[PDB]
Formats: structure tokens, C-alpha cells, sequence
RNA sequence: AUUAUUUCCCAUGAACGAGGAAUUCCCAGUAAGUGCGGGUCAUAAGCUCGCGUUGAUUAAGUCCCUGCCCUUUGUACACACCG
RNA sequence: GCUAGAGGUGAAAUUCUUGGACCGGCGCAAGACGAACCAAAGCGAAAGCAUUUGCCAAGAAUGUUUUCAUUAAUCAAGAACGAAAGUCGGAGGUUCGAAGACGAUCAGAUACCGUCGUAGUUCCGACCAUAAACGAUGCCGACUAGCGAUCCGGCGGCGUUAGACCCGCCGAGCAGCUUCCGGGAAACCAAAGUCUUUGGGUUCCGGGGGGAGUAUGGUUGCAAAGCUGAAACUUAAAGGAA
């Protein structure tokens, strides 16, 4: 679905980001 | 264990004079055992009657609320409580294309009871109208629930409890809205469709079989 | 189940329009007409050829029918159709006119007439049908 | 009661029909006292068919006899659906405990639809996109 | 494609309605795109209104009727079969069946 | 309730989810009145004589 | 011919007292009973294909069930839902 | 008040009742909501908007032989508003109900179904600025068919009724239908027409399908996220209507 493909990648954003402020 | 009815005893319920049938039922309830008085549990009930088990031949799509107030020697004297139509009459006036007005005023009589008369009117369709429809505008609705204003309140604030009653066996409260509100637009479904009885005042049994009288 | 086949009924039909003259009411008749001016392979689908004639026969003496064609017999049942009452339908002592209608009229050449009477135009256009 | 020459005594009877369970419920003329009420589950052994039209039968019989025993002869109806906001439209018990009322040699008067309607429910039960079952 | 004019609903020059709930699944339907009915029918059936005038206490006492509005959501009125599925010609009937 | 005794007039039709009862017009042969409509099982036909035990309801 | 090919004679005399949930066939010379013939066949019918004999009950109806057919409808299927 | 069951389900159980649940009566309190009337009807820039009454300041249309006299149209930047959910701080939390628990169903349900129930739903203030925010259809203007209705205003006509109705016309608007106006890939569209017979004005915006509304930079926000927004690489189809 076009909608939980768009859930599943705000959930990999706030992956990303995270993993980003770690090494910031 | 023991049969709580075989300790009732029948009371009598007797209308005001205002209706020519003054018996309307019997009630039961339980015989005066240690502190509870059975006219305890009669001066409380609300029997609601339709208008055609009342006076003599009227409508049956009119109910009355008449409340117990004093038991005097098995037959218990009940007042005025309040006036509704039945659930079939409001639901089959209630068509569509067309609108309802309805009011509402909280205005007391000349001796106390303060009432809260709900009236509603549909516009009637013409007898050779050609539209489906037939809506009242919005200011035509206002000056038709100002008419209900001004004809419920005078209809009311200048009798008594009595004369009330009088003028609600018969639809004199509508039928005089229906020829005030023909000029700002036909209606023909014009009820008192309900009337509550807000405050009450202090019991008189003087005046209680004067309305038995 | 006695309902005939388009190869029955087309070929009773074909016979009458062309032999209308030598058929009958009478199967047996029928039956031997048919076996002479149709070369029929079956004798079961003649018997249900003519058994079908006999039945079309019996609407002919009644009416016209819709599969049948005959030119004689079209032509003499119109010549026949002419009938006239013996004073015509339009020409009435009096003749009711609507007021616009005498007024059209009135524009033409034909104002007055006396077989002209006016008619109270009636009040009210109610015409129309109530909607819903 | 001291009735005469077999009177009427009339009574009220509040038939909650459901479709889940039908209540019989016969009271006074003012309906504060109860003189009898007989369910659809008080003659069910399964639960399944306390709504069901046999089970109003059975429930409408059994209050029948006890307003015998009482002088009640005539009864008026106060027929109610579930009220609220769910279902407005009587269960399956509500004809079938209405019928089984006259044939028990009881009379009929006044019957009237008492089912509370709101001038507008809450909140209903069950989600935007409503019971999927 | 565009399989009704009126996208399913009676709403015309309008932004948004109040929505109401189906009868058989309390759901959030629009009140124009609801399938409404408004059924009126005696309290007593056909099949128990003999035993009740005989036995009513009044010499002439109709029996009332039951003013229900009732409202349902796509869905549960087909399944329901209070509205079929018609020929896409049949569609844009939008008369009453007799 | 005594055993009325009717006469088949007319045959309607078939009712039952198999067809097995026939939906009749029985009119009763005392008076012309009371053409009542009866359910019947088993073949009938038009002159038929019926026993109704119970002749109130129609159904 | 033993694992008895069939057949005859004497003896042996078992379950089975109309049969659960289910389920089959059938509308007139039909069901069913009854025997005969053909096929198989050196030996040969509890099978099957035919034949006559005796001969009914019920039904001349319905979509309720179970089967397919058609129309409408939906499809991202077209190797076509075993998609 | 009388009674042993009520709730719920396809069927049940969890749950409520060892007695006073459910039911009936008279009441009371709180918080939501504004049924039926209610419509392919109205209004508003959209979002959105329905009990009564009062108040506040706006608004289109119509009417005008009033006034001003081009003051206009569309718009980068910029700005107001912007459902629901969400966020923060107060008040309130009836119903409903994410989460969660438990009871069913299933091979498994962490789902559908049932009994509860947190946040939320309600109100006030401050954020957020996203919707299948849809008529999937920019705004302004002209022109090109017909018909019956409908909402508002105005106009003149039989008649009925005590403004209501009836019959037309004009302007404005929500729609409907019939048509070989024409257009289109077609569905369909009085506009989605007046288009190879191509140009009324103007803004935004699309360039095979993926990668991807991802990476990075900037900016906005308390946060969630909003706005702006790639490339390498991969692919011969993806897709529309019928
Ligand atoms: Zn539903």
C-alpha cells in the first residue's frame, strides 16, 4: 500500500536522523 | 417467600371534574406496615390517560398526565401533570417538503403552576398548488414562532390551572394560532403537541376538591 | 409440445400465399393439396404442414394475418373499408370556439361566422400536473 | 379489586423487545407497581433464542395467568426498541408477545410506541467504519 | 473511469455534510449518501392483526404504526438487497420502483 | 366451531417453497357470500368440495 | 483343480427380527417382483447387455436444497482464480 | 416497585447480578449532541455551516434615469484562513475510543467480533498547515442549442385564499435532461465546445516507468513533521479508456 510504504519510510527518516545526531 | 401481593390493597383513581369519566383505573400498593404509610407511595405516581378514555369523546392521540396528590378513603385525587400527543400522531405529521415551527414558552398561570407549553405547526400545501414543495422562509418561520409566542403566553397567563385544562381537551390553543399564522403562511397541523409543568405551587387541599367539585 | 417449427409454419405460409384458392378448412383436403404443390420428403412434415394450413385457414375467413400476405385478398378488404356515415362528422350546427381562438380568426378574413359560438374562457391555469 | 359484572381492569404492559432478549413487564395504570415481568431468558435454555418469537410466547403465556390471578383483564402496550441510538425497530419477540397476550383471553387497549428516541444521540457505539463483522 | 455523475451522493454545490450512522453497522455515512428508507408499518403484522381486534376493549381502534427512518451505508444495503446493482444504462434511473 | 363445508371456484396458483400447497379461492356452498381464499395440498380442480375444520382466518 | 473350476448327495445350521448419521434410482406396462437369452465360456454368472412375465403407490408441481445455463455487474485476471 | 437472571454473539465467553443486576416509576446531576423536518435545496474564499431568542459587524444577488470615471484582469515575492489527527498549557472528561488488557474465532490474530479502557474526543489560549483539501476539471471575458424544474430578487397577469397558491418574463445561482452544436483515445463533456480553418488575457504546473518526494543543503516547528529538492544506478514498458 502507497500509504504504509509512506509510513514505513517516515519510520526509516527517524532512523537516519537519530542514527545522524549520534555522530554529530 | 410469601406473596407480596396479597399485602396490596386496590385504590381508586379519580379524575378532576374537569372530564366527564372520573374513574379512570385502579392502583395498587402495599398496605400501611410499621412507618410506610401507603399513601406514601400514592401521592408520587403520574398516570398518564389518552383523551379518549377522558371526558366524554375527544381525541385519542392526546394524552393527559394527571399526578396523585391526596388519597382520601381508598380513591386517590389526582391534579393536572402535564399533556403530550402520542408517538404515532407526532411522527405521521411530521412530512417532508414542508417545514415545522416549533415553540416554547416557560410562562406560569394566575395561580402558580408554571408551564412550559411546547406548540408545533407544518405549512399546508394549497389546494392547487403545482409545487412539491412548501417552505416557509426564514423570517416568515419567525414571525409564525412569534405568533406561538404571543398566543401561547396570552392564551395561559391570564387563566388559572382550570381553565387551562378547558382550553387543552379541545385544540383551542392551536386552532387560534392556525387562523393568526394564515396570513403569513397556511398551516394545518397546529398542536400544543406538549406541555410541561415546571414549578408547582404549595398543596391546598381546598383547592384540590374544588377541582373534584 | 405442440409447438411447430419456422420449417412448418414458413412453408404453410409460402403454400397459402401461393395456392390460397385450392386450400380449405379441411385437413384431409389440405393434406393432399399440399402433397402435390410442395414436394414435402417427410410424411410427418406434411401432415404438420397442412395440420398448419387448416389452422391459418380458420384466421384467414376471420381477419388478415400478420405472416400471410395475398394481394387479392388486401385489395378487396380495403375496397370493402369504405364506409362514409351519411352526413359527415365536421359539419356541425354549431361549432364551440375558444375566445382566442375566435380572435385568430378575427386577424383572418373569417371574423364573424354564425356557426361561431363562443365559449366562457374558464378561470384558473390549473393545467399542470402537481410535481413529486 | 373489587370489580363488578367483570370490568376491566385495565393494566400496562412494557414490552422491551430487543434482539437480544423480550421483556414482558406488566405493571399498574401509573406503572410504578410491578405485577409481573417474564423474559425471553427465564424460558430459554440457550441464550441464542432469547429474542427469538417463541421465547416472547412462552414469556407473554406465563404473565398472562399471573394477571388473571390479579382481576387484570385488559392491558394497554408500551412497545420500546432499544431506544439510544441503536436500533430503532423491535425485536423479533415484540408481535409474538403482543399476539400471545390476546390469545391468552387477555384484552388489548391502547397500544402505543414508547421506544426513546433522541432529539440526538452521542456518540455511537462501534468505530467510523462501523461493525465489520 | 467516472462511474457516476454525482460520484454517489446528492450533494451539489456543497462543501461538506453532517454524516450519520448506518442502521447495521454504525458507521459514518454522509446523510446524501446514505441509503435512506423511511418504512412505515403497523405495530401488529398481518399475520396477528385478527387476534387483536378481537380481543381490543374499543368497538373501532386502528392499530398505529411504526414511523421509522432508517439509514444505511453502501455497503449494507446491498448486501441487505435494498438496492441492487443495475445495467449501466439502468443506472440513471432515478425513479421509485412501483 | 362447527366443520364448514366449501366448494373450489377457482384455482390460483402454487404456493410453497416446493409447490406442494395450491392457493385457492374456496367459496362456501350454503350462500354465495364468504369466497374465502384456502391453502390446499394435494391435487385439486375446479368443483372440488373442501372440509374446512377451521373457516375464520383466510391465510 | 491343492489355495476346495464348476456340479450332485448326506451332514454341519452362523450372523440376520427392516437396519444409525447419511444416501441412491424412478412418473406407466414405468418402479418393483419373477425367470429366460446373449456377451465372457474347454469348465462358467451373484456381473453386464437384452427379453418377456406379473404389475403398482405417488406426482401433471416448485427454486426450498443440490447441480449447471443465461442476463446484469465487478476485475490489476487473458497461461484466464489451478489466475 | 416486582423479580433471577441480564449484557453480548454466527454460537459463546470475559463482564454485570448471591441477591437487588436487567425492567418499570418519580426525580436529580454532569458532559456531549441538535434527530425526524433535511432536499442532487441554501450560504461561505475554501475548510466548513442546522434548537430558541437577543446582540455584533459583515455579504452576494436584485432594484436604480444615484455617484466616481478606467480606478481594471491575473499574479513572483509576501500574507490571511485552512477538516481530521497530532503538539503544549488550563478547564472538563457523558458517550465513544488509538494504545493496552481480557474474552472469542483461527493452524497462527499481535486482526476482523465481544467486554473494558489510556491518550483522544469537549472547552479556552498558543502551535501545526497537511487530506481522494475532488467537480481528481485555475481565474476573468466573449460567443455557440432546446426543455422542464429549482433558490433569491424584481416585474405584470385570470382566478382562489387570509402574504399563500396559480401563469409568464428578466437578472443571479445549485443542478437535471434531450440533441449528430462541436470536441475527445474513449468513457463522457452546453463545456472538457468555438483547435493543423492552430494566437482574448494571465498564473501555477507536466516531459517513459523506477530510484524518490529518497540523499544532501537551506528554511519552518516544542515535537511530529512542513516547504524547497538531487544524482548514481536500474528498466521496455508503466499507464489511460474501451
Ligand atoms: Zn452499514
Amino acid at each position: 500500500r502507497a500509504k504504509w510504504r509512506k509510513k514505513r519510510m517516515r519510520r526509516l527518516k527517524r532512523k537516519r536522523r537519530k542514527m545522524r545526531q549520534r555522530s554529530k | 417467600i410469601v406473596d407480596p401481593f396479597s399485602k396490596k390493597d386496590w385504590y381508586d383513581v379519580k379524575a378532576p371534574a374537569m372530564f366527564n369519566i372520573r374513574n379512570l383505573g385502579k392502583t395498587l400498593v402495599t398496605r400501611t406496615q410499621g412507618t410506610k404509610i401507603a399513601s406514601d407511595g400514592l401521592k408520587g405516581r403520574v398516570f398518564e390517560v389518552s383523551l379518549a378514555d377522558l371526558q366524554n369523546d375527544e381525541v385519542a392521540f392526546r394524552k393527559f398526565k394527571l399526578i396523585t396528590e391526596d388519597v382520601q378513603g381508598k380513591n386517590c385525587l389526582t391534579n393536572f401533570h402535564g399533556m403530550d400527543l402520542t408517538r404515532d400522531k407526532m411522527c405521521s405529521m411530521v412530512k417532508k417538503w414542508q417545514t415545522m415551527i416549533e415553540a416554547h414558552v416557560d410562562v406560569k398561570t394566575t395561580d402558580g403552576y408554571l408551564l412550559r407549553l411546547f406548540c408545533v405547526g407544518f405549512t399546508k400545501k394549497r389546494n392547487n398548488q403545482i409545487r412539491k414543495t412548501s417552505y416557509a422562509q426564514h423570517q416568515q418561520v419567525r414571525q409564525i414562532r412569534k405568533k406561538m409566542f404571543e398566543i401561547m403566553t396570552r392564551e395561559v397567563q391570564t387563566n388559572d390551572l382550570k381553565e387551562v385544562v378547558n382550553k387543552l381537551i379541545p385544540d383551542s390553543i392551536g386552532k387560534d394560532i392556525e387562523k393568526a399564522c394564515q396570513s403569513i403562511y397556511p398551516l394545518h397541523d397546529v398542536y400544543v403537541r406538549k406541555v410541561k409543568m415546571l414549578k408547582k405551587p404549595k398543596f391546598e387541599l381546598g383547592k384540590l376538591m374544588e377541582l373534584h367539585g | 409440445g405442440r409447438v411447430r417449427t419456422k420449417t412448418v409454419k414458413k412453408a404453410a405460409r409460402v403454400i397459402i400465399e401461393k395456392y390460397y384458392t385450392r386450400l380449405g378448412n379441411d385437413f384431409h383436403t389440405n393434406k393432399r393439396v399440399c402433397e402435390e404443390i410442395a414436394i414435402i420428403p417427410s410424411k410427418k412434415l406434411r401432415n404438420k404442414i397442412a395440420g398448419y394450413v387448416t389452422h391459418l385457414m380458420k384466421r384467414i375467413q376471420r381477419g388478415p394475418v400478420r405472416g400471410i400476405s395475398i394481394k387479392l385478398q388486401e385489395e378487396e378488404r380495403e375496397r370493402r373499408d369504405n364506409y362514409v356515415p351519411e352526413v359527415s362528422a365536421l359539419d356541425q350546427e354549431i361549432i364551440e370556439v375558444d375566445p382566442d381562438t375566435k380572435e385568430m380568426l378575427k386577424l383572418l378574413d373569417f371574423g364573424g361566422l354564425s356557426n361561431l359560438q363562443v365559449t366562457q374562457p374558464t378561470v384558473g391555469m390549473n393545467f399542470k400536473t402537481p410535481r413529486g | 379489586p373489587q370489580v363488578a359484572e367483570g370490568e376491566n381492569v385495565f393494566g400496562v404492559c412494557h414490552i422491551f423487545a430487543s434482539f437480544n432478549d423480550t421483556f414482558v413487564h406488566v405493571t399498574d395504570l401509573s406503572g410504578k407497581e410491578t405485577i409481573c415481568r417474564v423474559t425471553g431468558g427465564m424460558k430459554v435454555k440457550a441464550d441464542r433464542d432469547e429474542s427469538s418469537p417463541y421465547a416472547a410466547m412462552l414469556a407473554a403465556q406465563d404473565v398472562a395467568q399471573r394477571c388473571k390471578e390479579l382481576g387484570i383483564t385488559a392491558l394497554h402496550i408500551k412497545l420500546r426498541a432499544t431506544g439510544g441510538n441503536r436500533t430503532k425497530t423491535p425485536g423479533p419477540g415484540a408481535q409474538s408477545a403482543l399476539r400471545a397476550l390476546a390469545r391468552s383471553g387477555m384484552k388489548i387497549g391502547r397500544i402505543e410506541d414508547v421506544t426513546p428516541i433522541p432529539s440526538d444521540s452521542t456518540r455511537r457505539k462501534g468505530g467510523r467504519r462501523g461493525r465489520r463483522l | 473511469t467516472k462511474k457516476r455523475r454525482n460520484n454517489g451522493r446528492a450533494k451539489k454545490g456543497r462543501g461538506h455534510v453532517q454524516p450519520i450512522r448506518c442502521t447495521n453497522c454504525a458507521r459514518c455515512v454522509p446523510k446524501d449518501k446514505a441509503i435512506k428508507k423511511f418504512v412505515i408499518r403497523n405495530i401488529v403484522e398481518a399475520a396477528a392483526v385478527r387476534d387483536i381486534s378481537e380481543a381490543s376493549v374499543f368497538d373501532s381502534y386502528a392499530l398505529p404504526k411504526l414511523y421509522v427512518k432508517l439509514h444505511y451505508c453502501v455497503s449494507c444495503a446491498i448486501h441487505s438487497k435494498v438496492v441492487r446493482n443495475r445495467s449501466r444504462e439502468a443506472r440513471k434511473d432515478r425513479t421509485p420502483p412501483p | 366451531q362447527p366443520i364448514k363445508l366449501a366448494r373450489v371456484t377457482k384455482v390460483l396458483g402454487r404456493t410453497g417453497s416446493q409447490g406442494q400447497c395450491t392457493q385457492v379461492r374456496v367459496e362456501f356452498m350454503d350462500d354465495s357470500n364468504r369466497s374465502i381464499i384456502r391453502n390446499v395440498k394435494g391435487p385439486v380442480r375446479e368443483g372440488d368440495v373442501l372440509t374446512l375444520l377451521e373457516s375464520e382466518r383466510e391465510a
